[PDB]
C-alpha cells in the first residue's frame, strides 16, 4: 500500500512564510498536485505538476519537489489563506490523497478606539435623549462596555450592535446606545463610558459633563 | 465542427473508431491513460539512446531518392524511421482513434470495403480501415499513427527521402533534414507527425502514443503547404538549441 | 413616519493626530431597510453602518459613523443622506461641529 | 437530507459526452466529515472501459448513457461508514490532475437496528448510618428509540429514576436506571432490571446484587 | 428550601471488562437548585471532554433535580490509575465533596 503523510497542522504569522511538506517513498519521480479546500467548499486546484501554477492563483503560492518531499511554500500569508491543503500523487494505477494539513493564520490584537457623542439638541427637544458609545477597529471580539451616570451603573435601557469582521484587517466594530427620558437625562451631571478589553492595561474612560458647551 | 467521407476534422469524431483493446497482457497500457510518468521514471533513456541525436550522417548528395523499402521492426519512439506505405488495415487490430495528419490532425473512422460507413464500434470482423496515404498536393495525408490492440504503437506514411555515405553512414530523414539536402521541407519529405527532429504535432492523444515526450513544451506555429495555409500548435522540447532555425 | 436623522457631532476639540469620528443616527423607522450615503454617495474609506437594532416598542434603529482627519473639519463639510423606501423619503442633514463657546 | 436505509443503493450523476470527442476523464471522490479524500473509480468517455479502486471493488458499478449525455455510478449495500459528501471531478485526458471539482452531494445513513446491552452497577457494600443505597441497571449501545425499564415486573415504583436517553459519540444511544432502597433490605429481597425493546423484540432480565470483596 | 445533593459512584461491571470497554457513572440524587458541576479526577488529575450528563425534571410533588455523569474509558485504559474520584460542587455543602474508590480490592 502507498501512503502519503503531511504535518497535521501549521501555524504562521501574517507576512511570514509557511512550509507544507508532502512526504512518501521516492516521491521525487511522481507528478504531485496541490488542492486547497476551504470549509464547506469544493476543493480547487492550486498547483499541478510540481511548480506549474494555473490561471487565477496569485504569485504568492509556490512549490518544489525533490528527494522524498514536496513543498508548498506560501509567502506573505494573510487571513484569506486559511484552509485545508491536500497533496496528490499517482502510483500502481491507483490514486492516493495525502492527509489533510490545516493552515491557520494567527491574528494580532488591536486596542479599541472609544468615542462618545452627547445627545443632539434637536432630539432633546423631542423628549428623548440618546447617548452613543462607539468602539471600532478592535480585536478580539470579546469586549465589554459599561455605562456610568454620575457614579451609578446602568442596567438595561441599552442596545448593543456589532458589524461583521473585516477580511483585510480582521477587526470588528461596536456601538452602544443609551436612551433616556427628557426629565431623567437633565437630572444628572457627569456621563462616562467605560471599556474593558484585551490590549488595554487598564479600563479606559471617555466622559463628559452636560451643559458645558 | 465538420464531418466528411473520412476526415472527421474540427476535433469531433463520434463513435466510428474501433474499440478492440485486449487486456491479457499485464503491461496495462490502457490503465496508463489517466496519468503519465516522469521522463526518468519510465526508463526512457535506454529506449531513447538507440538513435543519433543531432548529426547522424551528412550529405547523401543532391538527388532526392525514394527507396521506402520497409520499416517494420523498431518502434517509432524517436524520429528515426523509414515507415512503409499502408493502404488498408483490418479493424481487428485498432484500439482507439486513428489520428492522421494533413499535417493538421485528422481522424479516420471505420468504413466498409466498398466505403459505406459502419456503426459497430469496430466489433464486427469485416470492419476495415481504408487509408491510401498520399501527399497533400496529390490529396490525402502524409501518414499517420494508432495503437495496436496488444499495446504497441504503429506508424505509416509515404516514402522517406534517402541520404547516406559509405562508412555505415546512412541517414534516411523522414522529416526536416533541412541542412542535409537541397532544401528538404516537410511538404516534400514529411512522412509522419515529426515536424522536425525535436518537435511533434500535438493532438489530444499525443501523450498516449509517445509518452517519452511528456517533458515537451507547447508552441503555436504557422505552416504553408502546397498553396494553402495551416494554423497549428506543435510540441517542441527546450533541449539546448536555437529554435529560430 | 420618521427619518429622524440626528447629528453625532465630533468632540469639542480633539485637536491632535487622533482622527475624530462623526455620524448620523436614524431612529424610529419601519419597515427595513434604509440606505445611508455620505457626500454624493462617493465616500467609502473608514465608513461603518451598524446593523439595525429592534427598539423596545417594535421600532428599528441604526447608526452610521465615519472617521475623518481632525484638520479637515475646518474647511471640508459632511452630509448624511438616508433613503427609506416605504416612505419614498430621502433626507439630508449637515453634521456640523459644535460651537464650543 | 433524506437518510438512506441501510442495504439500499445510491446513484451519483456527472455530465458525460453525448457520443463525440470528450477530452476529459471523469472520477468520483468522497470526503467523510473531517477525514480527508478518497478515490473510487474513473471513466473515459472515448473508451467505455471503467477503472475501479481496490477498496470499493465489490460495490461500485460505473455506466453511462450517451443519449442523455450523463454518466452515473451505482453504490450498493450502504453501511454506516458510507456517510460522506460525494464529489465529481474532471481532469485533462492524460495529465492526471483533477480540475473543476463540481458541487458535492451529501448522503446519510442511519446505522443499523440492534438490541441493547445490559450491565449491572454494584451497590455500595459499606454500612451507612442513614441506611440508603443506590442500585443501578445500565442499558447502552442500542438503536433505535425508545426503551422501557421496569423493576420486579413493575411491582416496584417508589423512587425509580430513569434518566433520558443521551446520544453516544458512535451514533447509538445510552441510558441509565437507578433506585434508592433501604440498606437493611439488600440481602433479603431480589432486584431485577427488566429491559424490553420492541424494535428488536428483545426482552432481557438481569439480577443486581452487591458484588464480592473476596469475603464472599 | 435548599436541599444538598447525595452523590454516588458505581465502579464498572465485571462483564464490561470482557467487552474491551470501561464506563464509570457518577450519580447525583435529589437536589433543589439546578446549578451543579461534576469534575472527573483520576489519580489526582482532572479530565474533561470524554464525559456526558443527563437530567430529569422535578416531579409533581417535589422541586428537586437528578443528574448523572457517565465517564467512558477505552479498553486497557481502566487497567491503570489505581485511584478514581468524582467531585461535586453545589450550594449548601460546607465544602466540595469527593467520593472515591480504589480500583483494586473490589
Ligand atoms: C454509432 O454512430 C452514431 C454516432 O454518430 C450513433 O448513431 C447515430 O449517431 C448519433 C450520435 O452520434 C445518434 O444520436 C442522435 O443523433 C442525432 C444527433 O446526435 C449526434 O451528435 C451530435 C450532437 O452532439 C450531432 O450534431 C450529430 O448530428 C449526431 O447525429 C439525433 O438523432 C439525436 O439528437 C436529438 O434527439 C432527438 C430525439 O430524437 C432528435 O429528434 C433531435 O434531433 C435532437 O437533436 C441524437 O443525438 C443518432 O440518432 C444515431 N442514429 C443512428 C441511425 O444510429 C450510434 O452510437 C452508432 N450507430 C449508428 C447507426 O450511427
Ligand atoms: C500489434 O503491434 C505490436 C507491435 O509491438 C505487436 O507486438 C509485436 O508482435 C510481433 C509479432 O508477433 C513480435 O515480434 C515477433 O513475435 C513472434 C513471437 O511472439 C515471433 O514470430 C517473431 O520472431 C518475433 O518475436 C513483437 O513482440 C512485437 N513487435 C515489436 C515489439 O516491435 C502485436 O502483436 C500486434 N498485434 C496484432 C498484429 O494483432
Ligand atoms: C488503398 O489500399 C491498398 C493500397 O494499395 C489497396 O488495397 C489492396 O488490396 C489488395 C487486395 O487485398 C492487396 O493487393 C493489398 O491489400 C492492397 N494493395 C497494396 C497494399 O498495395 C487499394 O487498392 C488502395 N487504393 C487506392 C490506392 O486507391
Ligand atoms: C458484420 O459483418 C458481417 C459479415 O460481413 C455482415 O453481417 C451482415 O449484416 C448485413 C446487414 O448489416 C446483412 O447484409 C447480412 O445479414 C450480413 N451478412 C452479409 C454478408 O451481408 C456485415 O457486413 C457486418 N455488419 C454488421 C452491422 O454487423
Ligand atoms: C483478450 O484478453 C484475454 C484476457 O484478458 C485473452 O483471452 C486474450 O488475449 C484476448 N481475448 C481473446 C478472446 O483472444
Ligand atoms: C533523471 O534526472 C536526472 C537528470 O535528467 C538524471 O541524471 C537521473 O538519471 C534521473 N533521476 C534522478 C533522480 O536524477
Amino acid at each position: 500500500s502507498y501512503v502519503l503523510t503531511q504535518p497535521p497542522s501549521v501555524s504562521v504569522a501574517p507576512g511570514q512564510t509557511a512550509s507544507i511538506t508532502c512526504s512518501g517513498d521516492k516521491l521525487g519521480d511522481k507528478y504531485v498536485s496541490w488542492y486547497q479546500q476551504r470549509p464547506g467548499q469544493s476543493p480547487v486546484l492550486v498547483l499541478y505538476q510540481d511548480s506549474k501554477r494555473p490561471s487565477g492563483i496569485p504569485e504568492r503560492f509556490s512549490g518544489s519537489n525533490s528527494g522524498n518531499t514536496a513543498t508548498l511554500t506560501i509567502s506573505g500569508t494573510q487571513a484569506m489563506d486559511e484552509a485545508d491543503y491536500y497533496c496528490q500523487a499517482w502510483d500502481s494505477s491507483a490514486l492516493v490523497f495525502g492527509g489533510g494539513t490545516k493552515l491557520t493564520v494567527l491574528r494580532t490584537v488591536a486596542a479599541p478606539s472609544v468615542f462618545i457623542f452627547p445627545p443632539s439638541d434637536e432630539q432633546l427637544k423631542s423628549g428623548t435623549a440618546s447617548v452613543v458609545c462607539l468602539l471600532n477597529n478592535f480585536y478580539p471580539r470579546e469586549a465589554k462596555v459599561q455605562w456610568k451616570v454620575d457614579n451609578a451603573l446602568q442596567s438595561g435601557n441599552s442596545q448593543e450592535s456589532v458589524t461583521e469582521q473585516d477580511s483585510k484587517d480582521s477587526t470588528y466594530s461596536l456601538s452602544s446606545t443609551l436612551t433616556l427620558s427628557k426629565a431623567d437625562y437633565e437630572k444628572h451631571k457627569v456621563y462616562a463610558c467605560e471599556v474593558t478589553h484585551q490590549g488595554l492595561s487598564s479600563p479606559v474612560t471617555k466622559s463628559f459633563n452636560r451643559g458645558e458647551c | 465542427q465538420r464531418v466528411q467521407l473520412i476526415n472527421t476534422n474540427g476535433s469531433w469524431h463520434i463513435n466510428r473508431t474501433a474499440l478492440n483493446c485486449n487486456d491479457s497482457l499485464h503491461t496495462g497500457f490502457l490503465a496508463a491513460l489517466f496519468y503519465t510518468h516522469k521522463f526518468n521514471a519510465s526508463g526512457c533513456p535506454e529506449r531513447m539512446a538507440h538513435c543519433r541525436p543531432i548529426d547522424e550522417f551528412a550529405q547523401g548528395w543532391g538527388p532526392i531518392t525514394y527507396a521506402e523499402g520497409h520499416g517494420s521492426d523498431q518502434r517509432p519512439y524517436c524520429w528515426h524511421y523509414a515507415p512503409r506505405q499502408c493502404g488498408t488495415i483490418p479493424a481487428s487490430q485498432v484500439c482507439g482513434p486513428v489520428y492522421c495528419f494533413t499535417p493538421s490532425p485528422v481522424v479516420v473512422g471505420t468504413t466498409d470495403r466498398f466505403g459505406a460507413p459502419t456503426y459497430t464500434w469496430g466489433e464486427n470482423e469485416t470492419d476495415v480501415l481504408i487509408l491510401n496515404n498520399t501527399r497533400p498536393p496529390q490529396g490525402n495525408w502524409f501518414g499517420c499513427t494508432w495503437m495496436n490492440s496488444t499495446g504497441f504503437t504503429k506508424t505509416c506514411g509515404g516514402p522517406p527521402c534517402n541520404i547516406g555515405g559509405v562508412g555505415n553512414n546512412t541517414l534516411t530523414c523522414p522529416t526536416d533534414c533541412f541542412r542535409k539536402h537541397p532544401e528538404a521541407t516537410y511538404t516534400k519529405c514529411g512522412s509522419g507527425p515529426w515536424l522536425t527532429p525535436r518537435c511533434l504535432v500535438d493532438y489530444p492523444y499525443r501523450l498516449w502514443h509517445y509518452p517519452c515526450t511528456v517533458n515537451f513544451t507547447i508552441f503555436k506555429v504557422r505552416m504553408y503547404v502546397g498553396g494553402v495555409e495551416h494554423r497549428l500548435n506543435a510540441a517542441c522540447n527546450i533541449g539546448h538549441h536555437h529554435h529560430h532555425h | 413616519k420618521g427619518p429622524s436623522v440626528f447629528p453625532l457631532a465630533p468632540s469639542s476639540k480633539s485637536t491632535s493626530g487622533g482622527t475624530a469620528a462623526l455620524g448620523c443616527l436614524v431612529k424610529d423607522y419601519f419597515p427595513e431597510p434604509v440606505t445611508v450615503s455620505w457626500n454624493s454617495g462617493a465616500l467609502t474609506s473608514g465608513v461603518h453602518t451598524f446593523p439595525a437594532v429592534l427598539q423596545s416598542s417594535g421600532l428599528y434603529s441604526l447608526s452610521s459613523v465615519v472617521t475623518v482627519p481632525s484638520s479637515s473639519l475646518g474647511t471640508q463639510t459632511y452630509i448624511c443622506n438616508v433613503n427609506h423606501k416605504p416612505s419614498n423619503t430621502k433626507v439630508d442633514k449637515r453634521v456640523e461641529p459644535k460651537s464650543c463657546d
